[PDB]
RNA sequence: CCGAGGGUAGGGCCCGUGACUGGGGCGAAGUCGUAACAAGGUAGCUGUACCGGAAGGUGCGGCUGGAU
RNA sequence: UGGGAGAGGGUGGUGGAAUUCCCGGAGUAGCGGUGAAAUGCGCAGAUACCGGGAGGAACGCCGAUGGCGAAGGCAGCCACCUGGUCCACCCGUGACGCUGAGGCGCGAAAGCGUGGGGAGCAAACCGGAUUAGAUACCCGGGUAGUCCACGCCCUAAACG
RNA sequence: CGAUGUCGGCUCGUCGCAUCCUGGGGCUGAAGAAGGUCCCAAGGGUUGGGCUGUUCGCCCAUUAAAGCGGCACGCGAGCUG
RNA sequence: GAAUGCCGGCAUGAGUAACGAUAAAGAGGGUGAGAAUCCCUCUCGCCGUAAGCCCAAGGGUUCCUACGCAAUGGUCGUCAGCGUAGGGUUAGGCGGGACCUAAGGUGAAGCCGAAAGGCGUAGCCGAAGGGCAGCCGGUUAAUAUUCCGGCCCUUCCCGCAGGUGCGAUGGGGGGACGCUCUAGGCUAGGGGGACCGGAGCCAUGGACGAGCCCGGCCAGAAGCGCAGGGUGGGAGGUAGGCAAAUCCGCCUCCCAACAAGCUCUGCGUGGUGGGGAAGCCCGGGUGACAACCCCCCGAAGCCAGGGAGCCAAGAAAAGCCUCUAAGCACAACCUGCGGGAACCCGUACCGCAAACCGACACAGGUGGGCGGGUGCAAGAGCACUCAGGCGCGCGGGAGAACCCUCGCCAAGGAACUCUGCAAGUUGGCCCCGUAACUUCGGGAGAAGGGGUGCUCCCUGGGGUGAUGAGCCCCGGGGAGCCGCAGUGAACAGGCUCUGGCGACUGUUUACCAAAAACACAGCUCUCUGCGAACUCGUAAGAGGAGGUAUAGGGAGCGACGCUUGCCCGGUGCCGGAAGGUCAAGGGGAGGGGUGCAAGCCCCGAACCGAAGCCCCGGUGAACGGCGGCCGUAACUAUAACGGUCCUAAGGUAGCGAAAUUCCUUGUCGGGUAAGUUCCGACCUGCACGAAAAGCGUAACGACCGGAGCGCUGUCUCGGCGAGGGACCCGGUGAAAUUGAACUGGCCGUGAAGAUGCGGCCUACCCGUGGCAGGACGAAAAGACCCCGUGGAGCUUUACUGCAGCC
RNA sequence: GAGCUAGCCCUGGCCAGGGUGAAGCUGGGGUGAGACCCAGUGGAGGCCCGAACCGGUGGGGGAUGCAAACCCCUCGGAUGA
């Protein structure tokens, strides 16, 4: 049957993206926080 | 009059469409429509405030002259009588010898060819506009305005129409169509007879797919809800109703007014609608 | 080939009968009230409508085949 | 051909009296109702009186033992549209007539459907009386209905 | 109760005997035939249907008879549901 | 040493289940250390509205080639989407950007919010919508509308010539639109040809034939032809289109009008460029100087912004054209021609799947286009088959039980069972024929029956031609032939009678309920006069609505028919300028603290003082409610009638052992041989009843009852047969579970159901196929029950608050 | 976190074939005129049968699955909410 996770480009980046989360204080607390960890990636990646 | 069907269907047995006798023309006017922009009940949050709307018919929005003291002293000839989605009324479209064409809303007995126009001189006929000191007391009138030069807001439902009951000082006394009294400024304009298509509340709509094209969804009871979802929801099997029939919202839905108490047009109502 | 008739299926009319039920007739020695005949104690009758244990009442319109 | 009388019919207009309700004034101890009463209404200001407004229905006097219509039926006034009918002249047609099974149309009130309208009245209904009792008659209320449009119903002591 | 699945049916049985039938008996208010009552006896046998989820029960047609109980009201790591 | 402890390692179950669609395999040849599994050839099978081909997502080198096989591949492996390496994606015209706007997002001005932030007209962003210029062939191991070849085209810059009042982010036109049905003419695609081109073949009894087999086209500027789309011309007036306007709009006048003209597209032709089969031969050569023609069918595609009808009334903005304003008119624009200039990103490959989403090379899920032929009435259905693609990454044997899927069955025919559950039967088309009832539509495919293939002969109408032949479509009438059987295979209703519920088509518990539940047209109540009521938000702002009482919100009821009674004492709602109670505040009689004092400070009575509540009234399609006892009639029984207690008032019509009836399988009647169900009645309704509507109702229902006919392996009552498993051999090889085990029966005992205790009985050691009675077998710290001053959802006239409102 | 799911908004696309035959229109009949009747034409519908497509009625299988909802047979809608 159709399964949760239908992969859509546009709507990675438009939702998880950079900008996005640059928006919005919780985005930029989250930016805040995975270069904190020290996380290599701060946002998924996306093929554009 | 209203068109019946033979029972070909089972929905057809009931079902009732307008004639559409007095239409004339079947396309608007390209330069006075615009986009209209379907909400479904939805406010700028994203958020539904008016349950049960959506999907209906496409729509594009004739521009509607509500004001028409725009334009006083210039004639103009009822070149057609249309179809307007927006609206339970008819429209009818003007061609001012100004060259200028607006729509106004179609009052019963309006005839394509003839001439209206508005202003103090206006002759009392149907289709010509004046102000509401200038028009004699008894006569029936439609499209009326609340306040000078606000537009018209009063009586422009299919069928619907004001009568003049009297004058005092610069107001003038009108009965509204739910049979309100209430005082109107007297510069406030109107025109002269009753809305058109007064066949329309006669209309039976047949099916449930008829609500639909209008863009009405399926309104669901109370009754038939949980007590999370709404007052009367919940209880073993059918339930009465248990309380003071009541709205999602707990307030009670059966008698108890809701008209702000301290309103200042209080001053120019006379007498509270009756029936 | 037609063909008595037999068979299958579906209709139509008539008769008898049926738990139960509707009123009708007669009986009469009962219970209830007294609607009509006198102005019958609310003049009567009437079509229709609504209502009442019952005869009946009332509304609306009609007739005199109504006393004074 | 020339005239007449008429609430004959249909449509659109429009007049005044009265009832009710609402507003303003003035005024207060009852009003109303009946055979007598009570219910009811009234000091939260009724009734009675004056002024204003809204609304529906019916048209006083003329009015008659009257008139018109085929019957049912038709009554303020104006206009328009329209039917029947009588008289005079004796001008035209030349028996073109009478009746009429079926048919078709009209058909008081009540009632019905859809939509209006709703003052007064009033089935049902509620109450007060009356009465041995009173699902009545009388009284206080009161919804359909009574009114308009359209479509039905097709009845009668539709009687001379 | 860190689970012993609970009615009824189906299937498959096995046991008890306070025996429904068949076998053997005593008494009889046993003439015969047929029954009644008690005794011995568990080897075998103990039907098919209508109703109802039913067990049970009533009813139809038969029968030598259409027995009553136990086995976690036998049997869901066998089925049904 | 235990915590169903934590991490790791390793055991048991076990050489056991399984190895992932039952579309299917066999042989020969080759390679190699090794071959059922890789390559090649022949044979066989499977898909073919796909299991073939193209495109968009998503994936990200998986593409090509060489060299490899440790691991990955459910076996094997020499093979591979795997390991290593090298190569491979080429655009002014294809897609997106240097264009436009849609929802939405953002947001100069502006508004709002403790902060963070929320809004917001213009503008901007935003596409799979609008706009915009490339077709065919060839070439590589791998790219191609991109490279190449031929024929075309677009924009920008500059220049030349001709023309013109040129000029815009401004005005206008246009762009520009629904659904259903549909005309004419074309094209795509297809069928046939006794005509044209072709390597060949004559088998096995016949055929040298009007034989068989193969093919018989593709693109193309101008011009021309056919078919369509679009568009009236001129003058005068002009106050509207936030300036101007010669444009547009409006008025008037004159010619034109289903005309032609002008204009645009499609199709055909068209210089030119291509392609080109079977067979044979080793992807290529030949066929071949290939031929390239006629006829029929024909789109849902094209002309197109075509036509008609209908109501639910069907985007925007730019490109484009026109108008003018500043300005500029040595310019500028338009037209023709010439030269130059023309950027960025994508392009491999998979793509209904082994490369995407599902932990897997997973029987699942995934949007658009093409999707041939024949036959069956049609079709994208069904069977076969083309092109093309496959045989599904364990095999070989065997021929038990049992399981699965399938075929048949004597006699019977629902006797099965909760239930005909399941499976039979019926089955397409044509013709005949068809009931109650009905809202006149229906019910209806009612039911029921006849026909159905092939051959010959006669014959009617239509389409394309031409009016004819030819081809194609639709018929009709005779006469015959064969079989058990002619929709001969595949696909294709069993039917009827009668109840309950819901009017109906619809909707729902993704993954145990599809229903009688939700919705639904329709009915009623009620709110709301517009800055509406109501809803969301602290607000601003929004929805409602660019709507206005024939409208919008809330509630119940639920097509339609006939109806919807009585109670307003309580609760609710509505009305009530009286009166009662009533907070802050006002008021300040009187009293108090302190001071030598003026003074300062505190208490405080009467009276004034809102909503609310009390009080008066109304109100039921507002919450709700709708009795008891005694007596009484020519036999009995019963009680029309009377009396009496109570209540706010005592259930009307209609219906009733019911989706409601306890007693209950009530009683009676029907149906059956027999009926706890069913249908029809009765009424002592435990405990119907009128918009939580009452009683009915044609039609409708994968709803739930009852009956009958047809037919059957459901059953009496089982039998045989098929394939996939199970079994055996080779390959790979799990799992939950597991205190350890050297783990028997009976009668006892034992914490009360013992392999483990006692007594007795029985018993050589170890496996394999089977069956499920036990190991209180496994699984899940019981779905019930109780306990815990455990939790959470929900209600209210529980308590206490808060929002909101007054 | 609305790449699943629910609703709505904007913009696109899809629904083989066959059947039934409403209104209207034309013609004829009818009438004082009509209503209306008949025939033809017509092509309506939360119309009928049935693929795609959307579902999930009954049964069977599956149950350490092919699959954490699948498979076969059957069945519902298929111009419309
Ligand atoms: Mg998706
Ligand atoms: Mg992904
Ligand atoms: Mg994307
Ligand atoms: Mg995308
Ligand atoms: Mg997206
Ligand atoms: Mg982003
Ligand atoms: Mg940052
Ligand atoms: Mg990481
Ligand atoms: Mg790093
Ligand atoms: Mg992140
Ligand atoms: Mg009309
Ligand atoms: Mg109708
Ligand atoms: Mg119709
Ligand atoms: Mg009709
Ligand atoms: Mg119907
Ligand atoms: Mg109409
Ligand atoms: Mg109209
Ligand atoms: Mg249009
Ligand atoms: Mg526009
Ligand atoms: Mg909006
Ligand atoms: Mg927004
Ligand atoms: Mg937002
Ligand atoms: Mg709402
Ligand atoms: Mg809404
Ligand atoms: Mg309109
Ligand atoms: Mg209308
Ligand atoms: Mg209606
Ligand atoms: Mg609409
Ligand atoms: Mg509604
Ligand atoms: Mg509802
Ligand atoms: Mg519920
Ligand atoms: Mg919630
Ligand atoms: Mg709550
Ligand atoms: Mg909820
Ligand atoms: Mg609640
Ligand atoms: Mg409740
Ligand atoms: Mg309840
Ligand atoms: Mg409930
Ligand atoms: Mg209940
Ligand atoms: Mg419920
Ligand atoms: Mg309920
Ligand atoms: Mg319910
Ligand atoms: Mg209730
Ligand atoms: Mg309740
Ligand atoms: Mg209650
Ligand atoms: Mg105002
Ligand atoms: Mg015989
Ligand atoms: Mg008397
Ligand atoms: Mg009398
Ligand atoms: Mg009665
Ligand atoms: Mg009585
Ligand atoms: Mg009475
Ligand atoms: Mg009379
Ligand atoms: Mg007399
Ligand atoms: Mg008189
Ligand atoms: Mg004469
Ligand atoms: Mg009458
Ligand atoms: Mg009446
Ligand atoms: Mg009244
Ligand atoms: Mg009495
Ligand atoms: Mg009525
Ligand atoms: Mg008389
Ligand atoms: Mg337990
Ligand atoms: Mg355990
Ligand atoms: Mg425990
Ligand atoms: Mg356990
Ligand atoms: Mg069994
Ligand atoms: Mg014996
Ligand atoms: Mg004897
Ligand atoms: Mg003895
Ligand atoms: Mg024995
Ligand atoms: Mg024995
Ligand atoms: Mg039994
Ligand atoms: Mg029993
Ligand atoms: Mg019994
Ligand atoms: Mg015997
Ligand atoms: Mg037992
Ligand atoms: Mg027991
Ligand atoms: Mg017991
Ligand atoms: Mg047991
Ligand atoms: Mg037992
Ligand atoms: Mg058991
Ligand atoms: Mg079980
Ligand atoms: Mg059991
Ligand atoms: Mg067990
Ligand atoms: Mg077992
Ligand atoms: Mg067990
Ligand atoms: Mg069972
Ligand atoms: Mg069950
Ligand atoms: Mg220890
Ligand atoms: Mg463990
Ligand atoms: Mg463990
Ligand atoms: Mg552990
Ligand atoms: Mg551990
Ligand atoms: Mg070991
Ligand atoms: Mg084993
Ligand atoms: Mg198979
Ligand atoms: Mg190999
Ligand atoms: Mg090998
Ligand atoms: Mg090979
Ligand atoms: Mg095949
Ligand atoms: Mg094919
Ligand atoms: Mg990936
Ligand atoms: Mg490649
Ligand atoms: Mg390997
Ligand atoms: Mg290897
Ligand atoms: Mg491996
Ligand atoms: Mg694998
Ligand atoms: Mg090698
Ligand atoms: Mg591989
Ligand atoms: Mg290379
Ligand atoms: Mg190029
Ligand atoms: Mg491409
Ligand atoms: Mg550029
Ligand atoms: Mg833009
Ligand atoms: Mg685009
Ligand atoms: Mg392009
Ligand atoms: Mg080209
Ligand atoms: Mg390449
Ligand atoms: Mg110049
Ligand atoms: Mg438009
Ligand atoms: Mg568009
Ligand atoms: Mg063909
Ligand atoms: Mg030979
Ligand atoms: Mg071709
Ligand atoms: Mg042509
Ligand atoms: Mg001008
Ligand atoms: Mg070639
Ligand atoms: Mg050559
Ligand atoms: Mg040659
Ligand atoms: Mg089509
Ligand atoms: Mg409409
Ligand atoms: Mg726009
Ligand atoms: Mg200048
Ligand atoms: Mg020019
Ligand atoms: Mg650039
Ligand atoms: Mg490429
Ligand atoms: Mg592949
Ligand atoms: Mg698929
Ligand atoms: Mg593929
Ligand atoms: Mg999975
Ligand atoms: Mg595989
Ligand atoms: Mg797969
Ligand atoms: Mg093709
Ligand atoms: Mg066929
Ligand atoms: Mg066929
Ligand atoms: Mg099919
Ligand atoms: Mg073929
Ligand atoms: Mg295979
Ligand atoms: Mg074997
Ligand atoms: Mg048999
Ligand atoms: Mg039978
Ligand atoms: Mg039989
Ligand atoms: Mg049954
Ligand atoms: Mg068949
Ligand atoms: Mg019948
Ligand atoms: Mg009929
Ligand atoms: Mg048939
Ligand atoms: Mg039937
Ligand atoms: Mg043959
Ligand atoms: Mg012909
Ligand atoms: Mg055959
Ligand atoms: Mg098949
Ligand atoms: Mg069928
Ligand atoms: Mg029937
Ligand atoms: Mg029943
Ligand atoms: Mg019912
Ligand atoms: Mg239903
Ligand atoms: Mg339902
Ligand atoms: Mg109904
Ligand atoms: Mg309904
Ligand atoms: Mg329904
Ligand atoms: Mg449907
Ligand atoms: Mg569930
Ligand atoms: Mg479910
Ligand atoms: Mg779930
Ligand atoms: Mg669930
Ligand atoms: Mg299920
Ligand atoms: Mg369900
Ligand atoms: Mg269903
Ligand atoms: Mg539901
Ligand atoms: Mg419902
Ligand atoms: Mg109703
Ligand atoms: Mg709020
Ligand atoms: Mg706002
Ligand atoms: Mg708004
Ligand atoms: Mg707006
Ligand atoms: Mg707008
Ligand atoms: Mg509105
Ligand atoms: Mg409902
Ligand atoms: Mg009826
Ligand atoms: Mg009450
Ligand atoms: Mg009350
Ligand atoms: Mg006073
Ligand atoms: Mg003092
Ligand atoms: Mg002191
Ligand atoms: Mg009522
Ligand atoms: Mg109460
Ligand atoms: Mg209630
Ligand atoms: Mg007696
Ligand atoms: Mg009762
Ligand atoms: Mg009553
Ligand atoms: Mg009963
Ligand atoms: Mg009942
Ligand atoms: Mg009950
Ligand atoms: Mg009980
Ligand atoms: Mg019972
Ligand atoms: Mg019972
Ligand atoms: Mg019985
Ligand atoms: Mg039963
Ligand atoms: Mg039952
Ligand atoms: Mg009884
Ligand atoms: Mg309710
Ligand atoms: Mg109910
Ligand atoms: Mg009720
Ligand atoms: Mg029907
Ligand atoms: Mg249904
Ligand atoms: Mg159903
Ligand atoms: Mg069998
Ligand atoms: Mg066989
Ligand atoms: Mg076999
Ligand atoms: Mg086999
Ligand atoms: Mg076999
Ligand atoms: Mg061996
Ligand atoms: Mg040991
Ligand atoms: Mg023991
Ligand atoms: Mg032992
Ligand atoms: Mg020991
Ligand atoms: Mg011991
Ligand atoms: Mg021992
Ligand atoms: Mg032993
Ligand atoms: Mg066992
Ligand atoms: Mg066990
Ligand atoms: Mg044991
Ligand atoms: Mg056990
Ligand atoms: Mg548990
Ligand atoms: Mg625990
Ligand atoms: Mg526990
Ligand atoms: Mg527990
Ligand atoms: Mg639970
Ligand atoms: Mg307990
Ligand atoms: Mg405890
Ligand atoms: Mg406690
Ligand atoms: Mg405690
Ligand atoms: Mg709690
Ligand atoms: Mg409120
Ligand atoms: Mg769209
Ligand atoms: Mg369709
Ligand atoms: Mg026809
Ligand atoms: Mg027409
Ligand atoms: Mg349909
Ligand atoms: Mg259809
Ligand atoms: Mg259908
Ligand atoms: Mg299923
Ligand atoms: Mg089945
Ligand atoms: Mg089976
Ligand atoms: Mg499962
Ligand atoms: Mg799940
Ligand atoms: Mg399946
Ligand atoms: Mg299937
Ligand atoms: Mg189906
Ligand atoms: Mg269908
Ligand atoms: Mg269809
Ligand atoms: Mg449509
Ligand atoms: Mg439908």
């Amino acid at each position: 049957m159709k399964r949760t996770w239908q992969p859509n480009r546009r709507k990675r980046a438009k939702t998880h993206g950079f900008r996005a989360r640059m928006r919005t204080p919780g985005g930029r607390k989250v930016l805040k926080r995975r270069r904190q960890k020290g996380r290599w990636r701060l946002t998924p990646a996306v093929r554009k | 009059a209203v068109k019946k069907f033979k029972p070909y269907t089972p929905s057809r047995r009931f079902m009732t469409v307008a004639d559409f006798s007095e239409i004339t023309k079947t396309e608007p006017e390209k330069s006075l429509v615009k986009p209209l922009k379907k909400t479904g009940g939805r406010n700028n949050q994203g958020r539904i405030t008016v349950r049960f709307r959506g999907g209906g018919h496409k729509r594009l929005y004739r521009i509607i002259d509500f004001k028409r003291w725009d334009k006083v002293g210039i004639p103009a000839k009822v070149a057609a009588i249309e179809y307007d989605p927006n609206r339970s009324a008819r429209i009818a479209l003007l061609h001012y010898v100004d060259g200028e064409k607006r729509y106004i809303i179609a009052p019963d007995g309006l005839q394509v060819g003839q001439q209206v126009v508005a202003g103090p001189d206006a002759p009392i006929q149907v289709g010509n506009a004046l102000p509401l000191r200038f028009i004699p007391v008894g006569t029936v009138v439609h499209a009326v305005e609340l306040e000078p030069k606000k537009g018209a807001k009063l009586a422009r439902a299919a069928g619907t129409s004001a009568q003049i009951q009297g004058r005092e000082g610069d107001y003038v006394i009108l009965r509204l169509p739910s049979g309100e009294l209430r005082k109107v400024h007297g510069e406030c304009y109107a025109t002269v007879g009753a809305v058109g298509n007064a066949d329309h509340k006669n209309i039976v709509l047949g099916k449930a797919g008829r609500s639909r094209w209008l863009g009405r969804r399926p309104h669901v009871r109370g009754a038939a809800m949980n007590p999370v979802d709404h007052p009367h929801g919940g209880g073993e099997g059918r339930a009465p109703r248990g309380r003071p029939p009541a709205s999602p919202w707990g307030w009670q839905t059966k008698g108890l007014k809701t008209r702000k108490r301290r309103k200042p047009s209080s001053r120019f109502i006379i007498a509270r609608r009756k029936k």
